[PDB]
């Protein structure tokens, strides 16, 4: 099947070159033209520019100044190299093919988007806390538990419960931010806690972390 | 450019029902406008072209409509799957330009949340700061207020919240609200309340605990 898929760096700095890939399968860069799009927070979609077929590109003319498209046929990657980012934005990041032969395809595959975060903040491990009932909470024979996961950037994380084998009414829900750092919980319910185990486990790749909180008490 | 302007931003339906959805091109551009659906944990997929042309896949309940400036996509016979946003894109010419979307809501019958309060961890306090948290679980519809109460008094410093996109086995909100304070503070009162208002109860659910019981 057609694939594309974006990748690049979660966290840059202003200033710093932001450079974004588009990785392709199951057809040739040479036949196809792949546009980048971005998304900014609260927005529409907005079309930056294209890696034509043929080898040219072209740009959205007020953003022309600070793009370079780019490509590498023999790897099956289009890229996007971009300078002069907006302090504390969260853009997410798209590319998308297309072609034309007797008339114009619209965008026929997309990629998932990448979402990046521009911030001269350092890289923070969050610190993870038990949601348990307690302080004279008489418990219902089926229990909602949780964890918050507090104090980290930048995003993402995920949260999985006892690794896995836990998926009963799960909600991992948007992290809030305050003082630079984000915040969120994640709940899930058992009916067979405390005698059975609990146990969030929580990743935050930019900070190369991975750790459990058993939930008790 | 074509400006395209797409309209509704928002709709709600029952599985079953029938909507439709309009986008207008600044200028006219023949039958090439195309449309797209945007669902969680999957890329942007084309369901129509040149107007009225199903992609191969594209199910037969969605239809097209339109030449010159004037569209409509159409969803008939709703799936749970069809909920998820909507947009347009016009193929009459480079620039490539798009709707800005339509957030398509599944409406199934109310649900009263399951209102938990969790005081802080004692692991937290070790830290000198105190996050009191409040989650409000599978409730329908998105409507609801959360207040909190601290010795009988609203608190509306320190509060955060968030609500999860519809859940995709019980369309379903959730939403966590959590109030943050340094230790001292939470030690000098004693009774902490989330208060809330939803169109399921008749007055507020409220969960409490005296942080003299902890
Ligand atoms: C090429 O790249 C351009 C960026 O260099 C893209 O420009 C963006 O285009 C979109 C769509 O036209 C604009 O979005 C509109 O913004 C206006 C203005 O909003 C602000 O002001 C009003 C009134 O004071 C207020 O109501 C708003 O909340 C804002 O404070 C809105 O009225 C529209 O609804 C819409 O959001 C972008 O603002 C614009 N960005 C910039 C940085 O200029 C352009 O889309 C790209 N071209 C293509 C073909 O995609
Ligand atoms: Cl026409």
């Amino acid at each position: 099947q057609v694939q594309l898929m974006e990748s690049g760096p979660g966290l840059v700095q202003p200033s710093e070159t932001l450079s974004l890939t588009c990785t392709v399968s199951g057809f040739s860069l040479t036949s196809y033209n792949v546009h980048w799009v971005r998304q900014p927070p609260g927005k529409g979609l907005e079309w930056m520019g294209v890696m034509w077929s043929g080898g040219s590109t072209d740009y959205n003319s007020t953003l022309k100044s600070r793009l370079s498209i780019s490509r590498d046929t023999s790897q099956n990657q289009v890229f996007l190299k971009m300078n002069s980012l907006q302090s504390e934005d969260t853009t997410t990041y798209y590319c998308a093919r297309d072609r034309t032969m007797g008339m114009t395809t619209p965008f026929d595959y997309w990629g998932q988007g990448v979402m990046v975060t521009v911030s001269s903040a350092q890289t923070t491990a969050p610190s993870v806390y038990p949601l348990a009932p307690g302080c004279g909470d008489t418990t219902s024979s089926t229990v909602t538990l949780g964890c918050l996961v507090k104090g980290y950037f930048p995003e993402p994380v995920t949260v999985t419960w006892n690794s896995g084998a836990l998926s009963s009414d799960v909600h991992t829900f948007p992290a809030v931010l305050q003082s630079g750092l984000y915040t969120l919980t994640s709940s899930v319910t058992s009916s067979t806690w405390p005698s059975q185990t609990v146990t969030c486990n929580v990743a935050h790749p930019a900070s190369s972390t991975k750790v459990d909180k058993k939930v008790e008490r | 450019d074509v400006q395209m302007t797409q309209s509704p931003s928002n709709l709600a339906a029952s599985p079953g029902e029938s909507v439709s959805i309009n986008c207008k091109a600044s200028k006219r551009i023949s039958k090439y406008l195309a449309w797209y659906q945007q669902k969680p944990g999957k890329a942007n997929k084309l369901l129509i072209y040149s107007g009225s042309t199903l992609q191969s896949g594209t199910p037969s309940r969605f239809s097209g409509s339109g030449s010159g400036t004037d569209f409509t996509l159409t969803i008939r016979n709703l799936e749970p799957e069809d909920f998820g946003l909507y947009y347009c894109q016009q193929h009459k010419e480079y620039p490539p330009t798009f709707g800005a979307g339509t957030k398509l809501e599944l409406k199934r019958a109310d649900a009263a949340p399951t209102v938990s309060i969790f005081p802080p961890s004692t692991e937290q306090l070790a830290t000198g700061g105190a996050s009191v948290v409040c989650l409000m679980n599978n409730f329908y519809p998105r409507d609801i207020s959360v207040k909190w109460k601290i010795d009988g008094t609203e608190r509306r410093d320190g509060v955060l919240d968030s609500v999860t996109d519809q859940d995709s086995k019980d369309s379903t909100y959730s939403m966590s609200s959590t109030l943050s304070l340094t230790k001292a503070d939470y030690e000098s009162h004693n009774l902490y309340t989330c208060e809330v208002v939803h169109k399921t109860s008749s007055s507020p659910v409220v969960k409490s605990f005296n942080r003299n019981e902890c």
